[PDB]
């Protein structure tokens, strides 16, 4: 019961990644969407009991002031990929008085997600959505433990991920705005959920090229679930 | 350059200070303060190089303080001095060489008050009244003249009247305002700023 | 000089069973004293002492140094240590820092551990040994206690003028120094007590 | 089974069943095609989606003003060898102030790919390049394995069914001499269409092309300046 | 070269002049000295100009990673110490370096002392510059801790002027910014043949 | 030089060894804290003296600084080596920046140093899980825990070791802020809690406050004893 | 390669270590030792593993490792594996000396040598210890002082101790017969040869099979004792002559 | 190598160690030798036996000085003894460049038994097969000791190693007594090497070597075919 | 002994426009009383949009050059586009404080266009300061080029004297006269003026020869 972790299948596609991507499946749900507005975002909390703080568990992440972030995974692990990814955009700007725009920023992530080894580990185990608006509009990407880095438009991921990629495909298209997308995402939310929403279950990110800022204080929220 | 002194007592060590930060000709700060609490009982002023008198107290007070959080007592003033002297002594053959001049002045429990002494060059010595900066060739004539073992605390502030105003009578130097501190059985006190005034 | 930055002297003295050891009291930087009970002279088990001068950095550094390799020895073996194999300790100790030398130079004192032998040696600053049978000198100061043990040294000498002896060799010859003074400490050990005295001397 | 294990066991047959293993990896990516004429060099690959919302994943990417590559296989191993590969090409123009010719470059890969396949607890490279470029004696096509065998080809396809793109090549093999850009291009694509399912072919969003030549620098076209390419097809017969 | 910082009650005044030479050459008339670090945040320039635009512009570097780990603006006693550690490791090496730090913080106003010497003081008044001696007679004989606003900004403006004319190596034109408890504000920038205008009646 | 993983993953998608030393959390005594406005309290359970030897060296409570204070479960030697790791790092801040240590700040400390510690290779994982509690400059009481994963998490109350979830189902119908109001009360808080935990006769019941001035009193065993009295007199009044 | 690492560093599927246990239960076999203090002095009895006519006992010395002027120890285990901790632990107590010039507190002593034993339980692979042992010392906060060490790096403070396990039943001796600061070092003596006498199976308590050393505090020597074979013989002849006395009453 | 550095050496479930074990079972395999410590000096004696009359006696040794007043015999495998012999012949040395005197006897057997202790512990090796005996004249009063493969060591008025070392352990329990002169011990050293081995015992069959307070010194086959008149 | 430095002249110039950079330099590389060549230009196009100028130590020259065609390439195959005129002055400043202790000999100057299509001149020094000029001369003859600049485009010291923007054409007979007044007291001012204008639509080359002497 003991192999290799650096081992091709016999049938030739390996063996450890393929069970990465099976951790992602263990982790709560988050929907972000690409708006030709800006890019909106949501998650779920997974509160466990009312003892817990609710907002010492985050998902939204900032990295840079203009790049948000959105996990679901092993959390610590994600708190690794976090630090680096600050510090990465800061070695842009102290050398070049510009900011990293928001694909070069994951491909210096992506390239530590598969150098596990002996010398010179165990791969990662989250999955990561990367918005942001840089210089080409706002943009939206998404990458996974096997390194495998790709711009979606409107990408859900987590536990209930197969279900939310097939009603987001009926009530997508390329004209949308920016608070239409924004209940439309939430009405996907309470039907992959199980609890009722309210002001604790659920947060958002919505950065803007106006409002250039991510920026969701708490009773936005009960403002946009009494007009839903 | 700048002036300390070391009067001690039968149970109290007596130390005070100067206040005045130097520049190229000028007086930037003129209430500079060359102290550093180490502990309860325990206080530790510096005399030396500008870069190097902040980050040796900062370095020596740190590493007291890991050994009352991890054992849960204080230092003898005898073991802080001696922790002290083996820091200068083994980085003094290095790239980096270390250039300060300053004692201790600790009160222990069992042992009462001490006074200690240190070189640049990391030599220590028990001595029952010291000084360092150029007042001391001026200074340690009359701190030897009127000195008794069993001195009180009353004549010893009398007494540092005594070797203060003889500062300000045959200087090259300005040194305005003298902070004092006093060490007890009671801990650290703070006397009051002993100052000389212009008008 | 660097040997002369705080100055001091250190004498030893060989008898017929006993032997005996100086030192002066002074601590001072160049021109100004600080106190007048700086020890230089350091037990080393029953029977055997050591004295050094020098640089005062040195001085406590090299004592605590030989402590700690002694309190190894003293712990693997059951023994004490042999006064030769003391000598042999230092200049291991000493010829470490070859390039980078110590700026002392260390004189020992003592008795067979079995019998009632003495013992006396002295140490350049980089470790050469050298072994004699009547006195051994080292500081600053050195002419002048040269000058006074040829002069007055005898081979057979009962405990009472060997301490003479060494009295008048040390009180004449530090104050011919200018840098060394302020009181001589005077151990004089011998098969059965130890005798610790401190003279009258000139305190200018 | 118990001598498949490891890079270094050797099979009582005298197979190292690991290399055998990585070649399957090659076999799982999409297809791509790469020719040559006198005086041009034109691979062709075919990109896939992981779904309608994402974008399709590029497959041609630029190395210097002459050398380009395609890739199959993992993306990991792709990043990797493109990071060294970029690496070698401006050392010897910043050492030698010249262009590396593309035959002794490919010298490099075979030595780097080498030692992986040989050392304890390291797996080989599961990769699919194929290289065009100039050096100063005209266009080359290479391609390269994870058993490190790199072949001087003049028309090669790898990935899934590549079987159905090799045979279109050698019943058109003569003509790929003296035909020039715009239809030695279009026929590249016509051996991409029989590694397909026979109801989509090349929809101006899973296709490109990179064109190397004598006053061309390297330059990759995707799913909008394809569009004067795709047109002038015939539809593929029944 | 000529700079100074004092706090009052309505916050922090910072003045320089414009003028980097090179031996007897003067190299520009327009450099910026008080380098910019964040919006609550303030540096100058002093001795080796590419020396203080490195360093603080690596200080800046710190403050920003200390604030997304932190969700908190970092302090101005913070900035200070983290710049003295880094200098100290090119101690006897050659830099040169004088620098101040600006800036409000939760304890109030914030104001520091770097130099490449290892010196870390705070204080309520300082001047930095071979034309500093200048700025310390005519500031001290004008200063107060409670002074208004456009009183500050004309004690300031004139002590600079009077360095310029006196120093030969300070000149050029006088910048003028304000620390508040929000962040920062530029307040002016007058060029000195026009001061010497309205100072002359 | 030892190159071999210990922790890798399972075909289910979890991990071995750190849901595996977890259950060593499980196997230690029971150590619960609350928070209230103005003094924090922490109390540890299951003393279980020998009734003839020291009590001196048994200690579950300490402290990093002045600010910080410790409780932990698991086994006690990995404690000793995160405890007096921490009073390092706590401490080399200050010889840093200036201030005194935020207890947020000390927890991502311990779970950074806990996660490469299963990150890497040939390392058993620790088998502790912390409890930080810290009432830092602007006087606001919060506390944290930890995890051998290493993921720091603020509560407002926890319970931790062998019994963990009937305390924290105690504290769950008891979410009142009527038992914050009063210090004594909220004392009382924590001893009734720690009365539903094993036998608890007064005498296994080790609390400790913190007043956010001051550094950590533990109450005398006559408190203990008067606490004790009024919540069996606050107990009588069910008729 | 891989297949033969012996994995002496996961957990057990219970949840709890699997490695440590099996070298905990090597002490119990092979040696039994007990220390006792409640007042001015504190003792070691030590046991003759093995007692051949034919050794040579030139040592003058023996489990007990007078590591410092004011501690020793008493060790058992595997025998040589000592070895390698009594000149390590000797010179951690000497490289204090030399920082500070002020001798090493007995606690501290203690938790540097767990924090070695843990190292190799934490990572490696390497085999553990299989070495408990005690500690005697007197210091100049608390006075005289008991330890007990494990092979997980787990101490404690005590005041009657156990190594082996023959004297699992000593412990039930120890909690009969203690008092609470009592110890006139005669009746320290004399409950340490009635411990001996029951436990250790070897009938009428040879004097050659045991050994006793004490640590005394003098004036300011602090001397550490290890008491002659003549004064056991007397001291065995005197608990005779007790258990002679007592049995007059049945 | 790689830096594996991994022990093959751990415990049992019982709480054993058994490659320790193991390699005693090869010692006890070994040639049988003894050694007698006699109120002058100390007396080795082994065993050795050339298989064929092919070998020559004259070029390897068992009988090896370390020093001038320190010898060294073994019971076990030849060539890994000849690693330790070696590492003591330098490590001899470091006390005499150190402290410019002759190495104590007690002194050796502190110092190779940590040298064979650690190496059991240590990573990817095995332990060792060889079980030591060492004498030596040191102030006065001569020394004798046995080290181990377990690292162990202990301190013998007279013992035996090697095959049949529990029928001379009898036989040195009832011949031998307190007290002896060196030449005595010689005559039951033999006595007891007699008790084990083959039919003809010559100059080369075994080899003697003794301490005094004048040294360590080796005999030559003359006076050993000289001493084997009264044999055993 | 070895001394690793030595002077070889030229002098570099550029006038930051309002659509417009352009930027001029000699073509004599000398060392010491001696003429290696009469052609050696001090221009270099980095972008379609971006020209530098080096001047100081021959051999720091070439290095520096070579370091920053790399960095353009590792730029653009890191982020899918080229760099900006402000992006390679920051560049710049830190590859010249990396060898604070060993310095490069060389003074900088970099013209060109921004993002929105007007004249940016960065100058700089061998240690790495820099800053955002209209014009600059950098070189052996930078004393005798400055202040005449500041009469002209500067407009300074100059009583009801209008402020018109300088156009093209008058730009370029500005740059002629001043080499040639250059060319008269220097001795390192040589003979061909390569000048380089940077519009939006690409970049001209013109060559004005000078006197030989």
């Amino acid at each position: 019961y003991d192999r290799g972790v650096n081992t091709f299948s016999p049938e030739g596609r390996l063996f450890q990644v393929e069970y990465a991507i099976e951790a992602i499946k263990l982790g709560s749900t988050a929907i972000g969407i690409q708006t030709s507005e800006g890019v909106c975002l949501a998650v779920e909390k997974r509160i466990t009991s009312p003892l817990m703080e609710p907002s010492s568990i985050e998902k939204i992440v900032e990295i840079d002031a203009h790049i948000g972030c959105a996990m679901s995974g092993l959390i610590a692990d994600a708190k690794t990929l976090i630090d680096k990814a600050r510090v990465e955009t800061q070695n842009h700007w102290f050398t070049y008085n510009e900011t990293m725009t928001v694909e070069s920023v994951t491909q210096a992530v992506s390239n530590l997600a598969l150098q596990f080894g002996e010398e010179d580990s165990r791969p990662f185990g989250v999955a990561l959505l990367f918005g942001g608006v840089d210089e080409k509009g706002p943009q939206l990407f998404h990458m996974d433990p096997s390194g495998t880095f790709v711009q979606c438009d409107a990408r859900a991921i987590g536990s209930a991920s197969e279900g939310a990629q097939s009603s987001l495909q009926e009530v997508y298209h390329k004209s949308m705005t920016l608070k239409e997308a924004i209940k439309s995402s939430l009405i996907i939310l309470k039907q992959v959920m199980e609890e009722k929403l309210n002001a604790t279950n659920i947060e958002l990110a919505t950065v803007q090229p106006g409002q250039n800022f991510h920026m969701f204080t708490k009773e936005e929220l009960e403002e946009v679930i009494k007009d839903i | 350059m700048e002036y300390l002194i070391g009067i001690q007592g039968p149970d109290y060590v007596l130390v005070a200070s100067d206040r005045v930060a130097a520049s190229n000709i000028v007086q930037m700060k003129d209430d500079h303060d060359k102290m550093f609490k180490m502990s309860e009982k325990i206080l530790l002023l510096c005399v030396g190089e500008a870069g190097d008198t902040v980050q040796f107290a900062e370095y020596i007070q740190k590493n007291v303080q890991l050994y009352k959080m991890r054992n849960g007592y204080e230092l003898s003033p005898t073991a802080a001095a001696n922790f002290t002297r083996r820091n200068l002594a083994d980085c003094l053959r290095s790239r980096t060489p270390y250039h300060v001049n300053l004692l201790l002045a600790g009160y222990d429990e069992h042992e009462g008050p001490a006074l200690y002494y240190m070189d640049y060059l990391a030599a220590l010595a028990k001595a029952p009244f010291a000084a360092h900066g150029y007042g001391a060739f001026l200074t340690l004539s009359i701190l030897d003249r009127y000195y008794t073992p069993t001195i009180s605390r009353e004549r010893a502030v009398e007494l540092l009247r005594k070797c203060l105003e003889e500062l300000q009578k045959r200087f090259i130097l300005n040194l305005p305002t003298f902070s004092v501190r006093i060490i007890d059985k009671n801990g650290i006190h703070d006397l009051d700023n002993i100052s000389f005034p212009k008008q | 000089s660097i040997m002369s930055y705080n100055g001091g002297a250190v004498m030893a003295m060989k008898g017929k069973n006993c032997v005996a050891i100086a030192a002066d009291r002074r601590f001072g930087i160049q021109a100004q004293m600080v106190t007048t009970d700086f020890q230089k002279i350091f037990p080393m088990g029953d029977r055997l002492y050591i004295g050094l001068a020098g640089l005062a950095t040195d001085v406590q550094t090299v004592a605590q140094r030989l402590k700690f390799r002694l309190n190894l020895y003293e712990l693997k073996e059951g023994r004490q240590i042999k006064p030769y194999t003391l000598m042999s300790m230092v200049a291991n100790l000493l010829y470490e820092k070859r390039f980078g030398p110590y700026y002392t130079e260390p004189v020992i004192a003592g008795l067979d551990p079995k019998t009632f032998k003495p013992f006396i040696c002295s140490l350049d600053l980089i470790g050469c040994p050298m072994v004699t049978d009547d006195f051994v000198v080292s500081g600053t100061c050195a002419e002048q206690m040269y000058g006074m043990c040829e002069s007055l040294w005898e081979p057979n000498m009962d405990p009472d003028h060997l301490f003479e002896t060494i009295s008048q060799a040390m009180l004449n010859a530090v104050d011919r120094d200018a840098v060394s003074g302020m009181g001589v400490i005077v151990h004089i050990i011998e098969k059965d007590k130890i005798t610790t005295r401190t003279l009258k001397a000139r305190m200018d | 089974n118990q001598y498949d294990n490891d890079v270094t066991v050797w099979s009582p047959q005298g197979r190292i069943h690991q290399i055998e293993y990585a070649m399957e990896a090659v076999k799982q990516g999409s297809a791509t095609v790469g020719l040559k004429s006198k005086t041009h060099a034109v691979l062709v690959a075919l990109k896939r989606a992981q779904s309608e919302l994402a974008a399709h994943q590029k497959k041609i990417l630029h190395v210097d003003n002459h050398i380009g590559i395609s890739i199959a296989g993992l993306t990991a191993d792709a990043r990797l060898l493109c990071n060294f590969m970029r690496q070698e090409c401006l050392d010897s123009r910043f050492v030698f102030d010249r262009p590396l010719p593309v035959s002794r470059l490919v010298s490099l890969i075979g030595s780097k790919t080498q030692i992986p396949t040989q050392r304890y607890g390291r797996r080989p490279y599961g990769v699919g390049l194929l290289i065009a470029g100039y050096d100063d004696m005209g266009p080359h096509i290479f391609q390269t394995c994870p058993s490190a065998n790199y072949f001087d080809c003049r028309a090669m396809s790898i990935g899934a069914r590549s079987q159905s793109a090799r045979t279109y090549l050698e019943r058109h093999m003569s003509e790929f001499m003296e035909c020039n850009l715009n239809e030695l291009v279009k026929h590249g694509l016509r051996a991409l269409r029989e590694t397909l399912p026979a109801e989509q072919d090349l929809t101006t969003k899973n296709v490109s092309i990179g064109i190397v030549g004598k006053d061309l620098e390297f330059t990759i076209y995707d799913d909008d300046d394809v569009s004067p390419f795709l047109e002038g097809l015939e539809e593929r017969p029944q | 070269t000529t700079t100074l910082a004092f706090k009052f009650r309505h916050g922090v005044i910072v003045a320089a002049d414009s003028r980097a030479t090179a031996g007897a050459y003067i190299a520009s008339q327009t450099v910026k000295k008080v380098i910019e670090i964040n919006p609550y945040l303030l540096g100058t320039m002093a001795g080796g100009a590419a020396d203080c635009s490195f360093w603080e512009r690596l200080l800046a570097r710190q403050c920003r990673i200390y604030e997304l780990r932190n969700k908190e603006r970092i302090s101005v006693a913070a900035a200070s110490k983290l710049l003295a550690n880094m200098v100290y490791q090119y101690k006897g090496m050659g830099l040169s370096m004088g620098t101040m730090i600006c800036g409000w913080d939760k304890r109030g106003p914030g104001l520091y002392y770097v130099d490449s010497e290892g010196n870390r003081i705070s204080g309520a008044t300082f001047s930095v510059g071979s034309g500093s001696v200048y700025a310390y007679g005519v500031m001290d004989r004008g200063y107060s801790y409670d002074l208004e606003v456009e009183q500050a900004y004309d004690l300031a403006r004139r002590a600079i002027y009077q360095a310029t004319y006196r120093d030969a190596y300070s000149g050029g034109a006088v910048n003028l910014y304000h620390v508040r408890e929000d962040g920062w504000i530029r307040v002016s920038s007058d060029n000195v043949a026009d001061l010497h205008e309205k100072y002359s009646g | 030089s030892y190159d071999r993983a210990i922790t890798v993953f399972s075909p289910d998608g979890h991990l071995f060894q750190v849901e595996y030393a977890q259950e060593a959390v499980k196997k230690g005594s029971t150590a619960v804290g609350v928070r209230g406005r103005d003094i924090v309290v922490l109390g540890v359970e299951k003393k279980s003296v020998a009734k003839l030897q020291d009590e001196r060296t048994v200690r579950k409570i300490c402290a990093l600084d002045d600010n910080v204070c410790m409780a932990f479960a698991g086994l006690t030697a990995d404690a000793r080596i995160v405890i007096n790791r921490a009073r390092v790092e706590c401490q080399s801040h200050r010889l840093t920046v200036e201030d005194p240590v935020t207890v947020e700040y000390i927890t991502r400390y311990i779970a950074s140093l806990k996660q490469r510690y299963t990150q890497s290779n040939g390392r058993r994982p620790f088998g502790i899980s912390a409890l930080i509690v810290g009432f830092d400059f602007d006087g606001t009481p919060r506390l944290y825990q930890t995890d051998p994963s290493g993921t720091y998490h603020a509560w407002k109350a926890n319970a931790i070791g062998r019994g963990a979830k009937s305390v924290r189902e105690f504290l769950e119908k008891n979410y009142t802020d009527e038992a914050i109001e009063t210090d004594d009360l909220t004392i009382k808080l924590v001893i009734k809690a720690l009365l539903e935990v094993v036998q608890s006769g007064g005498k296994n019941i080790e609390l400790a406050v913190m007043r956010r001035d001051q550094s950590l009193k533990i109450l005398n065993p006559e408190e203990i004893e008067k606490y004790v009295a009024e919540i069996e007199k606050e107990k009588e009044e069910n008729e | 390669s891989r297949r033969y690492d012996s994995r002496t560093t996961i957990f057990s599927p219970e949840g709890r270590l699997y490695q440590v246990e099996y070298a905990m239960e090597a002490i119990g076999h092979a040696g039994t030792c007990l220390g006792i203090l409640a007042n001015d002095g504190v003792l070691l009895a030590a046991e003759r593993r093995n007692i051949h006519k034919l050794l040579d006992e030139v040592f003058f010395s023996e489990k007990i490792y007078k590591l410092n002027e004011d501690m020793a120890c008493s060790v058992a285990g595997i025998t040589s594996d000592a070895n390698v901790l009594t000149n390590e632990l000797r010179l951690i107590a000497q490289r204090y000396l030399l920082q500070y010039q002020e001798p090493i507190p007995c606690e501290q002593l203690v938790t540097a040598l767990c924090d070695i034993k843990q190292a190799y339980t934490q990572f490696g692979g390497k085999r553990p210890f299989g070495v408990s042992l005690l500690y005697i010392g007197w210091d100049k906060h608390y006075g005289f002082q008991l330890y007990q060490s494990d092979p997980s790096g787990n101490y404690g403070g005590w005041k009657a101790t156990c190594i082996g396990n023959n004297s699992a039943a000593a412990v039930s001796m120890l909690k009969q017969d203690y008092k609470e600061g009592e110890m006139t070092l005669k009746s320290a003596l004399a409950l340490a040869i009635k411990v001996l006498n029951k436990t250790m199976d070897v009938s009428k308590l040879s004097a050659e099979k045991v050994e006793i050393a004490t640590l005394t505090r003098e004036n300011g020597k602090t001397v550490i004792r290890v008491l002659k074979q003549k004064e056991v013989e007397q001291l065995i002849k005197k608990h005779e002559e007790e258990e002679a006395k007592a049995e007059r009453e049945k | 190598e790689r830096g594996y550095s991994f022990s093959l050496t751990t415990f049992s479930p019982s709480g054993k160690l058994v490659q320790i074990e193991y390699a005693l079972a090869a010692v006890a395999g070994g040639a049988p030798s003894v050694g007698i410590k006699a109120a002058n000096g100390v007396v080795l004696a082994t065993e050795k036996k050339q298989k064929s009359i092919l070998y020559d006696e004259r070029s390897v040794h068992k009988v090896e000085p370390i020093t001038k007043h320190i010898g060294l015999v073994y019971s076990g495998m030849g060539p890994d003894y000849r690693v330790l012999v070696h590492r003591a012949r330098k490590l001899a040395q470091q006390y005499y460049l150190v402290y410019q005197e002759p190495i104590p006897t007690a002194q050796l057997v502190q110092r190779v038994a940590s040298v064979m202790q650690e190496y059991t512990q240590s990573g990817g090796v095995r332990p060792f097969g060889v079980s030591l005996l060492i004498c030596g004249w040191n102030e006065g009063r001569p020394y004798l000791f046995q080290s181990d493969p377990s690292g162990a060591y202990f301190a013998w008025k007279a013992t035996a190693m090697g095959k049949n070392y529990v029928n001379g352990k009898t036989f040195l329990e009832k011949r031998y007594n307190e007290d002896l002169e060196l030449e005595d011990a010689i005559h039951t050293a033999i006595l007891t090497l007699k008790e084990s081995f083959e039919g003809q015992m010559t100059e080369d069959n075994i080899e003697v070597g003794i301490c005094n307070e004048a040294g360590f010194r080796r005999l030559t086959p003359t006076e050993v075919k000289d001493y084997l008149a009264a044999i055993a | 002994r070895f001394s690793p430095y030595v002077f070889n002249g030229g002098t570099i110039l550029a006038i930051a426009g309002e659509d417009f950079a352009i930027v001029a330099s000699d073509t004599r590389l000398s060392e010491g009383f001696s003429i290696h060549t009469r052609d050696s230009p001090k221009c270099y196009k980095l972008t379609d949009k971006t020209v530098i100028g080096c001047s100081g130590f021959h051999g720091d020259c070439l290095t520096l050059t070579k370091i920053i065609e790399a960095r353009l390439k590792m730029y653009k195959h890191s982020n899918n586009k080229a760099m900006t005129t402000g992006a390679i002055a920051a560049m710049l400043s830190t590859i010249l404080y990396s060898r604070r202790f060993f310095p490069y000999y060389v003074y900088n100057i970099i013209g060109g266009l921004d993002e929105e299509g007007k004249g940016a001149v960065y100058s700089f020094d061998p240690v790495g300061s820099y800053q955002r000029d209209s014009f600059k001369a950098g070189g052996s003859a930078s004393a005798m080029l400055q202040p005449l600049l500041d009469n002209q485009v500067g407009f300074k010291n100059m009583q009801n004297v209008e402020h018109v923007p300088l156009s093209l054409d008058r730009a370029m007979r500005l740059v002629k006269d001043v080499f040639i007044s250059a060319a008269e007291r220097d001795v390192y001012t040589g003979d061909a003026l390569r000048i380089c204008i940077v519009t939006k639509e690409g970049i001209r080359e013109e060559t004005v020869s000078l006197r030989k002497d």
